RNA sequence: CAUUGGAGAGUUUGAUCCUGGCUCAGGACGAACGCUGGCGGCGUGCUUAACACAUGCAAGUCGAACGGAAAGGCCCUUGGGGUGCUCGAGUGGCGAACGGGUGAGUAACACGUGAGUAACCUGCCCUUGACUUUGGGAUAACUUCAGGAAACUGGGGCUAAUACCGGAUAGGAGCUCCUGCUGCAUGGUGGGGGUUGGAAAGUUUCGGCGGUUGGGGAUGGACUCGCGGCUUAUCAGCUUGUUGGUGGGGUAGUGGCUUACCAAGGCUUUGACGGGUAGCCGGCCUGAGAGGGUGACCGGCCACAUUGGGACUGAGAUACGGCCCAGACUCCUACGGGAGGCAGCAGUGGGGAAUAUUGCACAAUGGGCGGAAGCCUGAUGCAGCAACGCCGC
RNA sequence: UGGUUGAUCGCGUCGGAAGUGUAAUCUUGGGGCUUAACCCUGAGCGUGCUUUCGAUACGGGUUGACUUGAGGAAGGUAGGG
RNA sequence: AAACUCAAAGGAAUU
């Protein structure tokens, strides 16, 4: 019920940098195993998809639950893609690894399932758990010293926070002043295209 | 003989009552002439909402509570205005009240010692 | 003097229909008609309708415009009664 | 039966079956009683029938072995019959 | 004075366009099978044989109605005190008609929806007005006798009640006569008069708890009715208590419900009658919607309880764990005769592609009885089992 | 199924009001289970029905006109009807 | 009518 295997061929697969840099992308044109220089058709459907998995991939999500996403969002008022990436970036993961506290979503998981994190006073455990507005993630008292943590510390100025979350590093508490916008979400997949691929 | 009794809603291990009136013969949870409060026992203080005047009319009518509505009607009150008896009225106690808001706009403006015992923290991270 | 309360309000079923079949005593059966719409198709259909009335005095014919109203069991079949004819045809 | 409760049960219906079926019986007999004497023509005995007839029915109305409403019938129904046979 | 919602593809030809069927991508399931299988949360789990069922349990309770004393318990040289609590068996009250199960039957006022009863009944509960009077005869238990393999049955004697039966006294019960106001035809209702009548129960640890009868309330049920939801015309005639009338009977109640007499009706191509299938619905699945399919869990109504029929008792009965008769089955028998009904819970056999434990507890909620402590509750709350579903890790 | 039009009824139709459409489900707002499923709670829905009060354009009922549709009279008239 | 069977049958037109 977790993707354990290698993230790079996945990425390489989909065409885009799923997660990080400077690393073995430098094969990026090309998809993985031996039929990968080949020229490719690329339908619709391959194109939705595509970006469907690449949603995917990027957030830790297998389909079940990204189905249910996308019926949550697809009732929701407003525009569905807005809602779905909006709900994805309102995991509770994604809000550690935007806010900066872990090097990767993968860690961010990580670090949450073995409940280093406190949510506004509560010990969550959870992944998956959709933090809302005025929340107040807190780094557990006893893993306030974790080696990812502590590198996390030692690099987040580098890393850019996005304006809808404000963060005490040192102090490891990610203040929610917002849930974000399709502005405010980082521009790397076709939500408009996963929508449609949804409706075939 | 007309009954108010609790009819049972909820989860397993979870219980939660509504305070109703039907018949002796009807099923426990099954269709109600009426439907007059609710009681959650599982919350802290335990939740007991009892609508005053429908309960009144029914004890008037001569509906007969079981024991565990006539311990909710003593401590609503509803029990001592009708069969006028000294008993305490224990009107239920609150189950306390938290906030979001006012602590998040606490935390913004707290930072001084948020990113204070950060750097706390990064003289224990020295410490680790 | 201070009867119950009065008015009894209850009301009864009053249709209008046609006398169809007067040759039995005491009776008679009207055909009452009613405009629906057809539940698919949407069309005002004519639904119709074979009543049996207690006619006391026979005072009723065929093809009479008559008034009934609903009553108790009068018979295996009758549970309408007469209360006034609208149009005698004759 | 498997119950003893239902055991009891049935004995004690046997028991009220014989009461209500004598009561019955008896009824019965004092309302053709007054019958034979309204054919008769007789008005004094259809009198004391209809008498003795009425307060057997109430009593068995009291009693439980018929309904208030079958005795008020009953009654109504004898009560026409001598009011007819003195007209 | 805007919308929350609609995707196609392949395949007839040498090629084309159209028509057109077929097939596929989606969703779903009370599913099964194959491979595989870590955990948790919440559900769900005989859809077939309404097939036949071993075993345990699923409806009892009350000594503050009664005689009592077979147990335990106190007091006494082992029996004895019924003496106090207690208490088998027995009378008596209430409950047993609820809860629980199943979907065979039913194409029907069964169900959905909305009304009517001036045609209705309603134990326990609430409320209000009157009352709770005077007598009597039995009987179970017990005892004795006889019969029976048993199930049990019949005599003799004996005994108590809130058991049973006379009487008195009580309206809004019958009949009848005035009179006020009135409805929807039968009528409803207020007031007065005549006449004939209808009840009861006592008990206590003195704190209680009960009895009878009028009138209202609440609750539950009953019947009637308008409208609505299958298929079949390769089913066209159906009906003779049938349709209506009058008198009687019956019933809680209207009614051919029943009966006697009289009449000849009633239904039907707008589909009667017959055949097929089916419990109905809130809902469920699907769908842009309109619709189409469906009626598991849960909830409402109905029907049924080995098959067929019948009543009895009761406030109330398709009376699941009642009775009677018959049929088919199973069992006991000393051959004379007896006993039984898991579509209650768990379980077995069987059938099947296929569906679980002969579990724990009355702690909670609900129910029955008791003045109460309390007793009973396979309702229910839980646990076991299975990736059967959903969700989370 | 219905040409033009006067009057009237208010059955269809349309608009209010009251009653009903139990609960659960479902949609949605809040809340609780660490999240979710699930659960509780407020509202909507319950697409109808009954009662009642209005409106009268249209459909229909009742009733009266008009002649253009339709038929008839008189005259004319073609034809292997 | 049905069982059964086919994945076409067919219309107009083009070369
Ligand atoms: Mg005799
Ligand atoms: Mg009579
Ligand atoms: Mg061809
Ligand atoms: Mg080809
Ligand atoms: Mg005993
Ligand atoms: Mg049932
Ligand atoms: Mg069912
Ligand atoms: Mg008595
Ligand atoms: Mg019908
Ligand atoms: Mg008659
Ligand atoms: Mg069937
Ligand atoms: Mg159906
Ligand atoms: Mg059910
Ligand atoms: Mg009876
Ligand atoms: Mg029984
Ligand atoms: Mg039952
Ligand atoms: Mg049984
Ligand atoms: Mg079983
Ligand atoms: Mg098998
Ligand atoms: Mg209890
Ligand atoms: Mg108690
Ligand atoms: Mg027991
Ligand atoms: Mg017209
Ligand atoms: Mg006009
Ligand atoms: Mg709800
Ligand atoms: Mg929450
Ligand atoms: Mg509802
Ligand atoms: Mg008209
Ligand atoms: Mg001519």
């Amino acid at each position: 019920a977790r993707y354990t295997g290698p993230l790079t061929k996945k990425s390489r697969r989909l065409g885009t940098d799923l997660v990080g840099n400077d690393k073995s992308f430098e094969r990026r044109p090309y998809p993985p195993g031996v039929h990968g220089r080949g020229r490719t058709k690329d339908s619709e459907y391959s194109l939705q998809l595509r970006e469907k998995q690449k949603a995917r991939y990027a957030y830790g999500v297998l389909e079940k639950q990204f189905r249910r996403y996308y019926e949550e969002a697809d009732r929701a008022q407003g525009k569905t893609g807005d809602v779905l990436l909006q709900i994805l970036e309102s995991r509770l993961d994604n809000v550690v690894y935007r806010a900066g506290l872990a090097a990767t979503r993968r860690q961010a998981r990580q670090m949450v399932s073995h409940g280093h994190f406190l949510v506004n006073g509560k010990k969550v455990n959870i992944p998956s758990y959709r933090v809302s507005t005025h929340d107040i993630i807190d780094v557990r008292e006893k893993s306030k010293d974790l080696p990812p943590i502590v590198i996390a510390r030692e690099t987040f100025e580098t890393r850019d926070v996005p304006a809808w979350l404000e963060v005490r590093p040192n102090k490891g508490r990610i203040l929610v002043h917002q849930l974000p916008t399709r502005d405010q979400i980082v521009i790397d997949v076709n939500e408009q295209a996963i929508v449609e691929l949804y409706s075939k | 003989a007309t009954k108010i009794r609790l009819k049972r809603l909820g989860k397993i291990r979870t219980p939660h009552y509504r305070v109703v009136v039907m018949d002796s013969r009807a099923k426990r949870d099954g269709r109600a002439i009426e439907e007059i409060g609710q009681y959650h026992p599982k919350a802290d203080p335990s939740v007991i909402v009892i609508d005053s005047e429908r309960v009144q009319y029914w004890l008037g009518v001569g509906a007969q509570p079981t024991e565990a509505v006539v311990a909710l009607l003593k401590r609503t009150g509803d029990w001592q205005k009708f069969t006028g008896d000294t008993s305490p009225s224990g009107v239920k106690p609150q189950p306390e009240r938290p906030n979001k808001d006012d602590l998040f706009n606490a935390a913004l403006a707290e930072a001084d010692e948020a990113p204070r015992e950060a750097i706390t923290k990064k003289s224990e991270g020295a410490a680790a | 003097m201070s009867e119950n309360t009065a008015e009894r309000t209850t009301r009864r079923k009053v249709r209008e229909g046609l006398v169809v079949s007067d040759k039995m005593n005491k009776t008679i059966t009207v055909m009452v008609e009613d405009r629906v719409k057809h539940p698919l198709y949407g069309k005002v259909m004519t639904k119709s309708v074979r009543l049996k009335a207690h006619d006391e005095n026979n005072e009723a014919g065929m093809g009479d415009r008559v008034r009934i109203m609903e009553t108790r069991p009068l018979s295996a079949t009758k549970r309408w009664r007469l209360v006034e004819i609208i149009e005698k045809a004759k | 039966p498997n119950i003893k409760s239902q055991i009891k049960r049935v004995k004690t219906n046997e028991k009220s079956r014989q009461r209500n079926k004598a009561v019955k019986s008896a009824l019965r007999t004092y309302v053709r009683n007054f019958r034979r004497a309204a054919e008769a023509g007789d008005v004094e005995a259809a009198t004391k029938a209809a008498r003795v007839a009425n307060r057997q029915l109430d009593k068995a109305a009291s009693k439980g072995v018929i309904h208030k409403n079958q005795a008020a019938n009953r009654k109504s129904a004898i009560s026409k019959k001598l009011n007819s046979l003195a007209a």
